[PDB]
């Protein structure tokens, strides 16, 4: 479970690398592509087919962290259009960092944001690269 | 945030 995982990584006994951000499994054989932390192979199919994945609101369908989410918080950069569930919100940026979010307004999102980290949350400073090769 | 439930 994910949320253990992540305890362990806010209490220094376990590098985020060495977890999937995405689920929480163990196996981590690669990179995620646009924040710091390990990625699984199925958290990987699950990217590959729901990233950029478009709802009829003109906003992405899953949470960009896990490809999933049941409620998201959506980027009102028109040039993003990405969302965040508040599970991921919640463990990784913060307790509360969700209910702290939904007041913003406008909000825009962890992969617009100058600073880049927010609490266990990091963008990888080269993420177009990543994805590029992610994709092929 | 505007926030909405995933499909
Ligand atoms: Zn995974
Ligand atoms: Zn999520
Ligand atoms: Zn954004």
């Amino acid at each position: 479970s994910r949320e253990r995982l992540v305890y362990e990584v806010r209490q220094k006994c376990r590098n985020i690398e060495d977890i999937c951000i995405s689920c929480g499994s163990l196996n981590v054989t690669l990179e995620h592509p646009l924040f710091v932390g390990g990625m699984c192979q199925n958290c990987k199919n699950c990217f590959l087919e729901c990233a950029y994945q478009y709802d009829d609101d003109g906003y992405q369908s899953y949470c960009t962290i896990c490809c999933g989410g049941r409620e998201v918080l959506m980027c009102d950069n028109n040039n993003c259009c990405r969302c965040f569930c508040v599970e991921c919100v919640d463990l990784l940026v913060g307790p509360g960092a969700a209910q702290a979010a939904i007041k913003e307004d406008p909000w825009n999102c962890y992969m617009c944001g100058h600073k880049g980290t927010y609490g266990l949350l990091r963008r990888r400073e080269d993420w177009p690269s990543r994805l590029q090769m992610f994709f092929a | 945030a505007r926030t909405k439930q995933t499909a």
